[PDB]
RNA sequence: GAUGUUAGGAGGGCAAAUCCGCCGAAUUUAAGCAUAUAAUUAAGCGGAAGAAAAGAAAAUAACUAUGAUUCCUUUAGUAACGGCGAGUGAACAAGGACCAGCUCAAACGGUUAAUCCUUCGUUUGGUGCAAACCUUUCGACGGAAUUGUCGUUGAAUUAUUCCAUGAAUGCCUUUAAUUUGAGCAAAGUGAGCAGGAAUGCUUCCCCAUAGAGGGUGAAAGGCCCAUAGUUCUUUUUAAUUUAUUCAUUGGAAUUUUUCAUGUCGAGUCGUGUUCUUUGAGAUUGGAGCACUAAUACGUGUGAUACAUUUCACAUAAAGCUAAAUAUAUGUAGGAGACCGAUAGCAAACAAGUACCGUGAGGGAAAGAUGAAAUAGUACUCAGGAAUGAGCAAUUAAAUAGUACCUGAAAUCGUUAAGAUGGAACGGAUUAAGAGAGAAAACAAGUAAAGAGGGGAAU
RNA sequence: ACGGACCAAGGAGUCUAGCAAAUGUGCAAGUGUAUAUGAUUCUUUAAACAUUUUACGCAUAAUUAAUG
RNA sequence: UUGUGUUGAAGCGAAAUACGUGAGUUUUCGUGGAACAUCUCCCUAGUGCAGAUCUUGGUGGAAGUAGCAACUAUUCAAAUGAGAACUUUGAAGACUGAAGUGGAGAAGGGUUUCUUGUCAACUGUGAUUGAACAAGAGUUAGCCGCUCCUAAGGGAUAGCU
RNA sequence: AGCACAGUCUUAACGAUGGAUGUCUUGGUUCCUACAGCGAUGAAGGCCGCAGCAAAAUGCGAUACGCAAUGAAAAUUGCAGUGACUGAAUCAUCAGAAUGCUGAAUGUAAACUACACCAAUUCCCUGGGAAUAGUGGUACUCCUACAGAAA
């Protein structure tokens, strides 16, 4: 019954090991059904279970090795890219709205919104 | 009523009850304590569990104590001991009692009730 | 149509249906904008949202007599007060670049309220502390206690009107 | 309101006078127990009510100023005479004067119970207690629509 | 100029209530109809956003003048248009909401493009558990660009005063709000009656910043969840607290005093003519075509075609821009003098479902047992079985038996009573039957003694 | 002459705009606080309250195509 | 506003020495099983039905009536079964009469095929039958097709509108 | 053991038929407030799947009525089975992972699971050792940059 905490430590190749173990097992279970069988039906539930677990813990771990091998370089694959609304992603950048022509920048830095309390 | 965020309105008020999640359920099938327990405990009221000892108030069985045997948060009812009764077939099954009418006397105690009780104290 | 009654005018003919607001909003609406501001008042702490208008008269020959809250004060008035239009604008004082005076009274008026607006304001120094005098118009920074009492005090909204 | 077309959102037309049917409008098609039925109009099952209500309908009454002013004044006087009071339901045959004047302490009372103590001590206990006495569920379908107690007005 | 599966990117489709462009009817009204009207609407085609569009005067005024746009109140059903018929119909001012201004081009800077971008990098930081982000300035190697990038908004020159800036040491304080989820959360499960079961009724208690709402075997402030209230934590944004030394590049505003009188958007405006649109009238905007300008002393508005000329106001033919405003779309909340299953959305239910149509499309019906089926009909008899019956059985109740709440009428059955010669019923009037009935349709009190209840007097 | 086999439920002068008359009500040479603001206004409150420490409507004057 | 309800509300049915000229109101008994009034005043409206060849749903008389007559035709015995004119088997008698109710395919249908069950409805009489209902099963390709070619034609590329 | 003629019509009682009335109500409607776009990073829409016993809807996508993670937190239950004594049974949350075939659909097609061509591709172990005909890519228009040819 194998739960995540457990597989995080193992090594790809142990976690694939285990995978197609799960899956053996889950064959030989749909042929028990097939034929004239309900003695273990139902513990085909659990090892479909097992086998998604170990197949996430897998793919979370490949991400992360495909992450730390496209570390910053501009570009990157757009699966690890920042998956965003497109709108979002076409949109300028905060620090872009805000670039200000020369003039209109000396002009904010010398006169600038004040504070001035009326009495 | 004074905050405008939450609706008084009945039907909402009747479609979450009857549709509530789980969490929401077990959270409403509370159970009012004994004295004794309410003097021990800051606490007035508990989420009812499977080994509580408690005391039926109202009902066809107003006084007959027992162990709670289940708890159904299907049909809002928890079923105790010894509050047995004959289908039309004879299979002996409980009767369901609505936490309401209950008042909980012995307490089952985990970690998780015990962090509870502190939170209320 | 019948009898001694108007001849009838109702502009109807339309798919008028189509569009009819009622305003259901209107006293929310209200009160939503008057959120607003108490918001945009706090944001602006001490500092007024209202800014300085000049009165100016009225055209056509009906309103002359009648004065009323121009938007923004003139160049002319503004050298007079002896303050630049871009100083002006950082303060709470609007500028009208189009608006022209015929009227020497009139700007003498204008000069006027923009004095008493003037001694009216105590300027909050823009970096904490260091006070320092101002560009072309804006007054100078008081201190810090001055400061305080100013903030005690309330804060007066007669000139905007 | 009902919403703008309601019992008009079919494309049923009358199939005229040559069939032995009334000229109601009809749904047309087949297969289902709507089609050939009677559509819009208020007579039909489905059709839209007769003149449908409006958001456009005058909701609201200005009243004039003047007009609240002076009811306002009379209600006053009102509450005033012990009679009228007396008329309008009130159980005050325990308080003395009606033009009932309490002193400051009054608005500084913190807790329900005080004031009620306070309410029983001036006379209005029997008014406490039928007030007390007379939530009740309501009459109708404003149970349905939050309106599910009727309460004296004390 | 083609060409590339070159390196990097973009568009395409969905959705639409508000929104922007086109395109564009007719029913209709005129009691006919043809211009008008419907309507610069519907449909069609295209395009955006949380709003869109508009917007910083070639504006209005004729005043003591106002001063971008938008929106509201109004102006005003007015000026005006119109087979001057039907009907249509603005604008300025005034009062508000909200208020924000700007940058290209042109002028200027050649003792030098100062600009700009791609790729490759380099090394201080900040929050994060990571993932990512956040900024920091520094070069290269490419290109782009003199067919024009960047700075300046005339130019210098003085007096004043600001703003950026870098380093060292220093301070992460107190609150106020604001907005997320969080917990906590007062007082009866007291006697009696009647009930299957109180949340009921008489009665004794209390709590209430909580007597909203829901749940619970019947109406519950005190049984439960929530409610009033408060206690942290999340969002940001005000106030308050600590800055002090030293470096210098650069810029800004006003102020003197010199000299510069510059520049200001062309197949565009405009006129003609056509068609459209407008309230726009010898044409309001737009468009097609023809003709085709002027330089600021210019040209454009100043609602009657023109000339001659004043005066006022603007500075067209490039561009951007928050707010007030709208929203029948979607999602999420919240409300109701709304509807209550033939109503309300078509749809309370496995509803845009079933079903019909080749298809575009059309488009239903259908909720409720009980408190609890963890009470859904055991058992016995008769039956081929369905069912039926029970001395049997769940239920408070089964004539509440899953087609289940109530269970109307039409219609039909049973029984009884009555009538009955080609209608029936009805009205007015009695009668004879057959049912119900005593509150007017008799008997107050007094006496004897039973069963109750009250009130007072001391 | 037409409609009606029967029964149940549904089923038809309504709502807005603007005008008028009638009548009630307030105030009255005025009247209506319009938008909008303000409040120690905030379950109800989308109401109620308030009107800034010469707005506009209709009326108070008519008449003329008109300058008037 | 001042009340009634599980010592039984609304509703409905039948009534009543009932009241009202009348709309109606009121009460009794039965059923019913939870709400209900307010006439104290006035507020509000999707407010009152016998008709509309009204709508919707239901139910009648017609009426146990019309009718269940194309395709020449059935009969006997037995079996199965609660039950057999129309299920099965046998024996007769017949018909289709290779332009066939015969074999194969296309379109269309879509599992109707098949076995085992089986009868609530349906199979307009019956029914144990069934193309119904339920449970399972069943379609095997290098060669049979599609797949490739082009046809009448279609949709596009370039442009051009 | 007897006696009512039958039918038609009427009334009452007690039933059938039907679903009115009344009572409800996880639905609608309206108004108010608030935010407000999805898509070549493959959208909406459509198909096909996915449960031990599974049709619809609901949910989901070959990890398929769910995985991880977080916050609850002892059950789930028709049976089978799985769990507790807290990453586990179940809820909510949902940011990680994943997301069949399509569809703008985009390699050519389309009543095709038809067909090209270019990369062979993928995994494991610290440069080898394993797999699988499997996996990607190739539309048109456009932009910037580069390329070597054209006048
Ligand atoms: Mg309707
Ligand atoms: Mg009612
Ligand atoms: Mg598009
Ligand atoms: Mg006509
Ligand atoms: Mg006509
Ligand atoms: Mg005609
Ligand atoms: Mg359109
Ligand atoms: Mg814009
Ligand atoms: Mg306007
Ligand atoms: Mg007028
Ligand atoms: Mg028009
Ligand atoms: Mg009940
Ligand atoms: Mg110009
Ligand atoms: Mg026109
Ligand atoms: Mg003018
Ligand atoms: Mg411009
Ligand atoms: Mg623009
Ligand atoms: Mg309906
Ligand atoms: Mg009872
Ligand atoms: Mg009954
Ligand atoms: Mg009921
Ligand atoms: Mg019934
Ligand atoms: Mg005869
Ligand atoms: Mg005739
Ligand atoms: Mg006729
Ligand atoms: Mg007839
Ligand atoms: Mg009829
Ligand atoms: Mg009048
Ligand atoms: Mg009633
Ligand atoms: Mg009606
Ligand atoms: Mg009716
Ligand atoms: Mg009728
Ligand atoms: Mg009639
Ligand atoms: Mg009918
Ligand atoms: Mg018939
Ligand atoms: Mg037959
Ligand atoms: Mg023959
Ligand atoms: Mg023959
Ligand atoms: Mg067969
Ligand atoms: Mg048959
Ligand atoms: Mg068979
Ligand atoms: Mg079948
Ligand atoms: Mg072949
Ligand atoms: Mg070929
Ligand atoms: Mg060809
Ligand atoms: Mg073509
Ligand atoms: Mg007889
Ligand atoms: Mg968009
Ligand atoms: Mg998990
Ligand atoms: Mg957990
Ligand atoms: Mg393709
Ligand atoms: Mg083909």
């Amino acid at each position: 019954n194998v739960k995540a905490y457990e597989l995080r430590t193992l090594k790809k190749k142990e976690l694939l090991d285990k995978l197609d173990e799960l899956k053996k097992e889950l064959s030989g279970l749909r042929i028990s059904k097939a034929l004239g069988n309900s003695a273990k039906n139902s513990k085909i539930h659990g090892v479909r279970k097992n086998v998604a677990r170990v197949l996430t813990v897998y793919n979370q771990k490949r991400k992360m090795e495909l992450r730390q091998l496209y570390k910053n370089k501009k570009f990157k694959p757009y699966n690890l890219r920042k998956k965003l609304t497109k709108n979002k992603r076409l949109q300028l950048s905060p620090k872009q709205k805000a670039a200000m022509t020369l003039r209109q920048k000396k002009k904010v830095q010398n006169f600038p919104q004040r504070k001035y309390l009326v009495v | 009523k004074f905050n405008k965020q939450k609706s008084s309105s009945r039907r909402k008020m009747r479609k979450a009850h009857f549709t509530a999640p789980a969490g929401l359920r077990r959270k409403i099938m509370s159970s009012k304590l004994s004295k004794e327990l309410r003097l021990k405990y800051k606490t007035r009221s508990l989420p009812v569990r499977k080994d509580d000892e408690v005391l039926i108030c109202r009902g066809h069985n107003h006084g007959r104590e027992g162990k709670v045997v289940k708890i159904n948060r299907k049909r809002y009812k928890i079923y105790v001991e010894r509050v047995t009764r004959e289908k039309v077939n004879g299979e002996s099954t409980f009767i369901g009692i609505h936490p309401s009418n209950v008042v909980l006397t012995k307490l089952k105690v985990d970690k998780n009730r015990k962090k509870i009780l502190d939170r209320k104290a | 149509v019948a009898h001694n009654n108007v001849l009838p005018n109702v502009h109807l003919h339309k798919w008028w249906q189509r569009h009819v607001r009622v305003n259901f909003s209107k006293n929310i609406k209200k009160k939503k904008r008057r959120l607003l501001r108490e918001k945009r008042r706090k944001a602006n702490g001490g500092t007024p949202i209202e800014k300085l208008h000049p009165i100016v008269h009225c055209p056509t020959q009906r309103y002359n007599f009648r004065t009323r809250l121009g938007k923004g004060f003139t160049f002319e008035e503004l050298k007079g007060a002896g303050l630049t239009p871009r100083a002006a604008q950082t303060i709470g004082i609007c500028y009208d670049k189009r608006r022209k005076n015929r009227s020497e009274e009139s700007l003498t008026k204008n000069v006027e309220r923009l004095l008493k607006y003037k001694n009216s304001l105590v300027m909050i120094p823009l970096k904490k502390n260091k006070a320092k005098k101002g560009i072309g118009g804006i007054p100078a920074d008081a201190d810090k206690n001055t400061i305080k009492e100013f903030r005690n005090k309330k804060p007066l909204l007669s000139i905007f009107k | 309101a009902v919403k703008l077309g309601a019992g008009y959102e079919t494309s049923a037309e009358s199939w005229g006078t040559g069939r032995a049917v009334a000229r109601i409008p009809r749904v047309p098609g087949g297969g289902t127990h709507r089609a050939g039925q009677g559509a819009f109009g208020n007579m039909c099952r489905g059709g839209g009510m007769f003149n449908p209500t409006k958001i456009w309908r005058r909701w609201g009454r200005k009243v004039n100023l003047k007009e609240k002013r002076y009811a306002v004044c009379s209600s006053i006087a009102a509450s005033g005479v012990t009679s009228l009071v007396l008329a309008r339901g009130h159980r005050i045959s325990h308080l003395k004067e009606v033009p009932l004047v309490v002193s400051n302490d009054i608005e500084s009372l913190s807790k329900t119970k005080e004031a009620v103590n306070f309410l029983v001590s001036l006379g209005l206990k029997d008014e406490v207690n039928r007030l007390v006495k007379s939530k009740k569920i309501r009459a109708g379908k404003g149970k349905m629509r939050n309106r599910k107690y009727k309460i004296r007005n004390g």
